[PDB]
RNA sequence: UGAUAGAAUAAUGUAGAUAAGGGAAGUCGGCAAAAUAGAUCCGUAACUUCGGGAUAAGGAUUGGCUCUAAGGGUCGGGUACGAUCAACUUAGAACUGGUACGG
RNA sequence: CGCCCGUCGCUAGUACCGAUUGAAUGGCUUAGUGAGGCCUCAGGAUCUGCUUAGAGAAGGGGGCAACUCCAUCUCAGAGCGGAGAAUUUGGACAAACUUGGUCAUUUAGAGGAACUAAAAGUCGUAACAAGGUUUCCGUAGGUGAACCUGCGGAAGGAUCAUU
RNA sequence: ACCCACUCGGCACCUUACGAGAAAUCAAAGUCUUUGGGUUCUGGGGGGAGUAUGGUCGCAAGGCUGAAACUUAAAGGAAUUG
RNA sequence: GGUCGGAUUUCCAACGGGGCCUUUCCUUCUGGCUAACCUUGAGUCCUUGUGGCUCUUGGCGAACCAGGACUUUUACUUUGAAAAAAUUAGAGUGUUCAAAGCAGGCGUAUUGCUCGAAUAUAUUAGCAUGGAAUAAUAGAAUAGGACG
RNA sequence: UAUCUGGUUGAUCCUGCCAGUAGUCAUAUGCUUGUCUCAAAGAUUAAGCCAUGCAUGUCUAAGUAUAAGCAAUUUAUACAGUGAAACUGCGAAUGGCUCAUUAAAUCAGUUAUCGUUUAUUUGAUAGUUCCUUUACUACAUGGUAUAACUGUGGUAAUUCUAGAGCUAAUACAUGCUUAAAAUCUCGACCCUUUGGAAGAGAUGUAUUUAUUAGAUAAAAAAUCAAUGUCUUCGGACUCUUUGAUGAUUCAUAAUAACUUUUCGAAUCGCAUGGCCUUGUGCUGGCGAUGGUUCAUUCAAAUUUCUGCCCUAUCAACUUUCGAUGGUAGGAUAGUGGCCUACCAUGGUUUCAACGGGUAACGGGGAAUAAGGGUUCGAUUCCGGAGAGGGAGCCUGAGAAACGGCUACC
């Protein structure tokens, strides 16, 4: 009340960030920034848990000082940046780039990419709209705002961001046979193809998605994110490539790659 | 202070709701500015977010738009004529939106002259070429034509003064011309 | 509503910011506003080529239909431009697997566009806040027949 | 315009009044006096024969001035209707004053 | 030689009614008075800026004899403007107190009238047998007490029964 | 009018116990642990008590609505033997 | 059973979904689909089969996009989604066991490799969807009816 | 883990309770108590009262350093290191505690904002600063006025402060300097008119109002104010810029004005490269901090539907001092009887309104349980409320804040 918190209770942060019920009363709140808290993942969270670089906070906050991490390519010390969905993370050190992708379980992957895929990010478009000297821009998911795009461009469409310079290099369309990546709900981490797109004017267009054992599933149009065409993504994808295998399955993987 | 909910209030059965909370800043409301004319007085208020409002307290001029000829003038005020909230606002000659006035017709009438070469009521080679151009246009109206005699055009306030400190308008032109007339401002 | 005293009150009434000008004398004298509110409701008739303002009007007002669309019951029609709906409904005891019917009486703005009467069925969408009680405007009316075509006197 | 007049202004009277603080301690007994009081609005208990009790109790208002709003009569039609006349009741608002006003 | 009813009587306990305008606490609230800040009509200690502004004397340059221009130490005082405290008018918000009203809970009470328990008290024997007047129901009257009596009803009767 | 044979409706009766019930008994008190046709009312150990209180109806007598504190291991039903 | 009683398959059977025909709505007009090509100019070079063809004779262009001469309503049920984490049930894992916890495991410990942190349930209301039995509701009777 | 046993009788079978029986992250208490791990804990009664101490402050290369501070410093005679104090900035609205209020209220799930505010984060964004320009003001850089400090004090006492003297800024006020034209406004200068031009001004962004554009269905014309730029002078003319939404008076743009005129860098660290009219000249990097507006993030406020325990010995309630709706206005960040004026007579209710009770904060959950259920949830998470009781307000993006203030009790 009275004003914003500053504090996120254990048990009150998102689930996906994996962190255990005991050592800690409270969670990395993440700083405000391009990516909403409950879809972000802390550089703390990258750094200590999910990397292992640094055994506690004050090692996160010593490594990000001597400004060795960047995220979409600036430096960004703050120890709770609320990195997202297609944020680039380099090392200059280690020489490591990072695109932080959604594993199939609903978590994002420590997943590597070369300095080629590191050079660029991908971005939802989130509105498109005409600003002051009547000047067309687009928003992304990112929060990234891009004058003069190309007109093409609508919401829901996806766009190539250079990373160096905030330009758009190419974009794709939302269309039926178009990769998809699942952003949220309880299929995050899925990719297929758009079947088909149901309108339902007034609230909550729906996607139809197909992966590549043809499962199909509906998830909101706010959780499709376009990664490519059929096949062939703009992004590397993770290990896994959202196919979701059932737990039957993901133990008989268990228990065969596990005896030789 | 004054307090804007409705948990004061009785419920739609009637019931009479009990108290929930102490009184809120985010769900206050001020004095009104009961805005007077003459002698400019504007106190700034401090709002949520900053974002000033400005207290119009007794002011003298303002902007007022001729829609039919698209032109906007500056004019002093005169009084309050008529007011569909409340007789007591002509009365004591207090300014909010949608107040009836009489205004000035005198930037108004310079205005007409120096662009058609009318007069009213009752030298360049360039300003000839443009009357010229400009004829055909000149003919308002009887309604408003008249008031130019008495130098005193009817408007009425499109600006709220008590939220922005101004007392902007619109001279009444058409059927809200004739509804006024025929309501109050003839009688004298 | 082109007639039946639209200016029946110590102010104008007028649509906002829509400007009848006296000088180009085109052959209808007003000027009136109109929308869509969307969602495949059909703008009536009578808000087009009428003459009655209401600002609360989804069709010829400022308002917005965003939210719930609900259908009820026109239970009184006695306010002026205001009705109260019966929405009935059947709740779920779970203890007893039965159900026991329950209602709701809702307060709708209607528009001089719609005219309805106790027990006309009514399509209503949510608005930003009307009245103290208010949050729907009447976009829909089913009274097609009434069965009152075999209720008159007989020679 | 009648009732004897004039002068003076002791006590005690008769009639009328006023009183600091207290407030029935006076007295057989609140005797006597005081307090209340019109009107408008609000509120009104026990009990009851349901008719009352009731102006219960209890509480606000009240001037002047300047306005506003309601309430009326007659005279009138095509083998989208206005003149004109007149009355005192009620209600409200501004202003005003040594907060006074059923003076 | 069973069982069993009530009055009356001692003990104890529980509540009930109860004169006392009983009392106590809390909730809401009519009216009256009304702190405080806030808005507003004003007020204006001081605390200051420009153009100035006039007098008593100095330095410097100039007809070099007085005379003249700019600079400084002194103070009024005024056209000017801004800021501005005490104080202050009227509003809305409104604590709080006084009285009164009302609702709630708890509680004292002479005395009255009950119930229950408590073993072996007094008076009768009302019920259970046709309980010695069959019992019981409703209603009404009467009597120390159980009860009696009338009027209608029931059999749960002591009669399933008189073509 | 009576006789016979049917039929609908009714007051009942007799036999039997399918079935039910603790039994007495019951053609409904049956079609219930193989538990559901529709629907209204009422009860939840015995007393305190149909008392107290409030309300309401009544001229009254009284009626309708109606507790609690407290107390208690039984009260009760049907049948068996004496 | 040609791998010392375990693929394959119209030999099929038994379940379960869809389309079509039998008098059989699946409303609708604008325009890009160009039919599992209605109709096989040119061509059946596989030793015989009813499981595998090329620029097509203006070719119902009815195999989806966004606007109606466009909308009977409702209950019910199906699926989907949503219903924070912890907790509940539950998968994995020798916290020495266990309650727990979310860890951990394997080497070449010579310069690191790797599995996890699942899954279900979460009731009503709202949302999308299939179904059309059950139970309501509405329709053409002074025809003010539909088709056109 | 779908289980019953004792007790009415002389015995019987029933009804029926009493009693036993087993759990309880369910409290207390009695007796007893060796080990390891785990770890609730002044909720209930008194949101009763509190001694004391602590719980909110914060400085980087990067706002202000003349400490009469320490080290003394890297040309370092403007400063340069460290750096108390004190200005400045940010924070103190988070956390933590408690459950007193509170019964469609809180709250849960689900909606909306086309009905608003939003410090910070992140992204994007500012050549226009000219009273009436034919009256431009240092820009190699405006001004005073204060703290800490000096010194003189008052009070028993306070995180009290007074008088006098200094001096800074990213404090506080002021104030310029940057293309290029275009399009409009006005105007000395066009002789029989389908007769145009020197020359000034305006045009950034905010504010407020008015007005305008913000289109759209596939075919054609014949005359009429329309020889308004129709070329063998009646040779049937090469046309349509314009985004989004389910939807808008939306985004945005245009015009005429308006304003106690908003913003448009007088700031700081490091490095100090390049160039030629070598003037301590012109250009120049990597950051810091500011700032408008729009997005975003964090939110906030309001808001849609359905859902809450006992009670009728609570049946009618609200509407005088808003109850229910309309119009207008005011107020607000904004919608709305939120308030005001006028107007209308509405609104809820046996589908339980209104009232009363609660030894009620709500939810996630907990205990027990064959299934269905029953009871609990002050309490580790989420939401709400409060800080003895009320009310009011200041600063702030944000509080009706209480380790802020004001008043009353
Ligand atoms: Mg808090
Ligand atoms: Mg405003
Ligand atoms: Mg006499
Ligand atoms: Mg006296
Ligand atoms: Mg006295
Ligand atoms: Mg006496
Ligand atoms: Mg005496
Ligand atoms: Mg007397
Ligand atoms: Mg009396
Ligand atoms: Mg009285
Ligand atoms: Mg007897
Ligand atoms: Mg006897
Ligand atoms: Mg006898
Ligand atoms: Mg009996
Ligand atoms: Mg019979
Ligand atoms: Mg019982
Ligand atoms: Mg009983
Ligand atoms: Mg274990
Ligand atoms: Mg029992
Ligand atoms: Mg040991
Ligand atoms: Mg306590
Ligand atoms: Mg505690
Ligand atoms: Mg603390
Ligand atoms: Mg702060
Ligand atoms: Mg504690
Ligand atoms: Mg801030
Ligand atoms: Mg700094
Ligand atoms: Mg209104
Ligand atoms: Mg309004
Ligand atoms: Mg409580
Ligand atoms: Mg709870
Ligand atoms: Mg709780
Ligand atoms: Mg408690
Ligand atoms: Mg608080
Ligand atoms: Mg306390
Ligand atoms: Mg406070
Ligand atoms: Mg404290
Ligand atoms: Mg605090």
């Amino acid at each position: 009340a009275r004003g914003p918190k500053k504090h996120l209770k254990r048990l009150a942060a998102p689930h996906h960030w994996l962190l255990d019920k005991l050592s800690g009363c409270y969670a990395p709140r993440p700083s405000a920034g391009p990516h909403k808290l409950r879809e972000s993942l802390p550089l703390i969270v990258f750094l200590r848990n999910r990397l292992k670089y640094a055994l506690n906070g004050r090692e996160v906050k010593a490594i990000l000082m001597q400004r060795h991490v960047k995220v979409d390519g600036k430096v960004r010390t703050d120890t709770t940046y609320p990195a997202g969905f297609m944020d680039v993370i380099t090392l200059d050190a280690t020489n490591e780039n990072f695109r932080l992708v959604y594993d199939v379980k609903g978590r994002f992957a420590v997943h590597r990419i070369t300095d080629e895929e590191a050079s660029y990010k991908l971005g939802k478009v989130k509105k498109v709209q005409l600003g002051k000297k009547g000047v067309p821009y687009v928003v992304t998911h990112d929060g990234r705002t891009i004058r003069y795009p190309d007109p093409n461009i609508k919401v829901n469409d996806t766009v190539k961001i250079d990373l160096a310079s905030g330009k758009i290099t190419d974009f794709i369309k939302f269309d039926a046979g178009k990769l998809v990546y699942v952003t949220g709900g309880r299929n995050l981490g899925r990719i297929g193809t758009i079947v088909h797109k149901e309108r339902h004017d007034g609230g909550f267009d729906l996607v139809h998605i197909k992966d590549s054992l043809d499962n199909t599933f509906v998830t909101r149009l706010n959780n499709v994110f376009v990664i490519g065409e059929q096949g062939k993504p703009y992004i590397s994808l993770p290990k896994g490539k959202g196919i979701k295998l059932s737990i039957a399955e993901e133990r008989d993987r268990r228990r065969a790659q596990q005896g030789l | 202070g004054i307090s804007r909910d409705s948990r004061h209030k009785r419920s739609a059965t009637g019931a009479k709701r009990a108290q929930f909370r102490k009184k809120r800043k985010f769900e206050l409301g001020r004095q009104p500015a009961n805005t007077k004319i003459g002698a400019k007085r504007i106190h700034s208020v401090r709002t949520r977010g900053g974002n000033k409002k400005y207290r119009a307290l007794r002011i003298e001029t303002g902007n007022f738009s001729w829609a039919s000829e698209g032109i906007s003038k500056k004019t002093r005020i005169a009084g309050v004529v008529y007011h569909p909230s409340n007789n007591e606002l002509v009365r004591t000659n207090t300014l909010t939106k949608a107040a009836i006035v009489q205004i000035d017709a005198t930037p108004f009438r310079q205005w007409f002259e120096a662009h058609y070469g009318q007069t009213l009521g009752k030298k360049s080679k360039n300003a000839e070429r443009k009357w010229a151009a400009r004829a055909a246009s000149a003919k308002i109206e009887s309604s408003v034509e008249s008031q130019f005699s008495a130098g005193r055009l009817y408007a009425c306030i499109s600006s709220r003064p008590g939220q922005s400190g101004r007392c902007d308008g619109y001279i009444l032109e058409g059927e809200e011309l004739a509804f006024y007339l025929r309501r109050l401002t003839a009688k004298k | 509503s082109t007639e039946l005293t639209v200016q029946s009150e110590r102010a104008f009434q007028k649509q906002p910011h829509i400007f009848n000008n006296p000088k180009v004398k085109t052959s209808k004298r007003t000027k009136r506003w109109y929308k869509n509110a969307g969602l495949g409701f059909k703008t009536p008739k009578t808000a087009i080529e009428g003459s009655y303002i209401d600002k609360k009007c989804p069709f010829t007002g400022l308002v917005s239909i965003r939210g719930k669309i609900l259908t009820g019951t026109v239970v009184s029609t006695k306010m002026h431009r205001t009705i109260v709906i019966r929405r009935a409904y059947l709740h779920y005891i779970p203890k007893y697997n039965r159900y026991e019917k329950r209602h709701k009486n809702v307060p709708v703005h209607v528009s001089p566009a719609f005219r309805v009467q106790v027990g006309d069925i009514v399509t209503v969408g949510q608005c930003r806040p009307i009245s103290k009680t208010v949050r729907f405007n009447v976009v829909k009316v089913s009274a097609a027949a009434g069965k009152a075509n075999k209720q008159f006197a007989k020679f």
